[PDB]
């Protein structure tokens, strides 16, 4: 029940925004509030051809 | 054939190319954005109807819409290899 | 948040190939079709003679 990183820096007023490559979850947007998303950032696969 | 370009949103232009076999959609992407839902400016679902969304869209809901709603199709005609001869091309050599 | 991320973007009619009677004789000028044709005729000719 303790946020690290990003969000734990953020939500315990260590620092303002968080700009970065966060991506934005429903568990994210529920402890602090996210802007607009400037890029869409989804899941995908990698493979070797 | 009245126009010969028509501009406009990506989803439903690939949506009428994957229906209408006679048109495609061929420009690069630009201006990407996204659809959204609109509300007044001070009103108490926007933070609950942000979470439902963003809940649907990392479960197993959205995909299925867009499996039922836009990614089916009957016919793209979509291949980088050059054109299978048909019929109707040469048939003029069966004319001879 | 958004539902559906997309851009703008062109849609133009496929023009889908009409074969003509005559486009495996395009290749061949008409009268590039008849040169050869006289000179069929002509080297026929004078081979026997």
């Amino acid at each position: 029940n303790v946020w690290n990183g990003m969000i734990g820096e953020v939500v315990y007023q260590r620092a303002v925004m968080a700009v970065g490559s966060l991506t934005i979850n429903e568990e994210r947007s529920e402890v602090v509030d996210f802007s607009v998303p400037f890029v869409e950032t989804g899941i995908s696969v990698m493979v070797s051809r | 054939n009245k126009l010969h370009a028509f501009i406009w949103d990506s989803a439903v232009l690939e949506f009428e190319a994957s229906q209408k076999c006679d048109l495609v959609t061929t420009g690069e992407l630009f201006f990407r954005s996204g659809f959204g839902i609109g509300m007044r400016k001070d009103s108490p679902w926007k933070q609950n109807v942000s979470l439902s969304i963003l809940k649907s869209h990392e479960n197993g809901f959205m995909e299925d819409l867009d499996k039922t709603w836009v990614r089916y199709q009957e016919c793209d005609s979509r291949s980088n290899a050059p054109a299978t001869l048909t019929f109707e091309n040469m048939a003029g050599v069966f004319m001879l | 948040k958004p539902f559906k991320y997309q851009g703008l973007t062109i849609l133009v009619k496929k023009e889908i190939p009409r074969s003509t009677l005559d486009s495996f004789m395009q290749p061949f000028q008409s009268t590039l079709w008849l040169l050869v044709g006289l000179s069929v005729h002509v080297v026929a000719v004078m081979l026997y003679l």
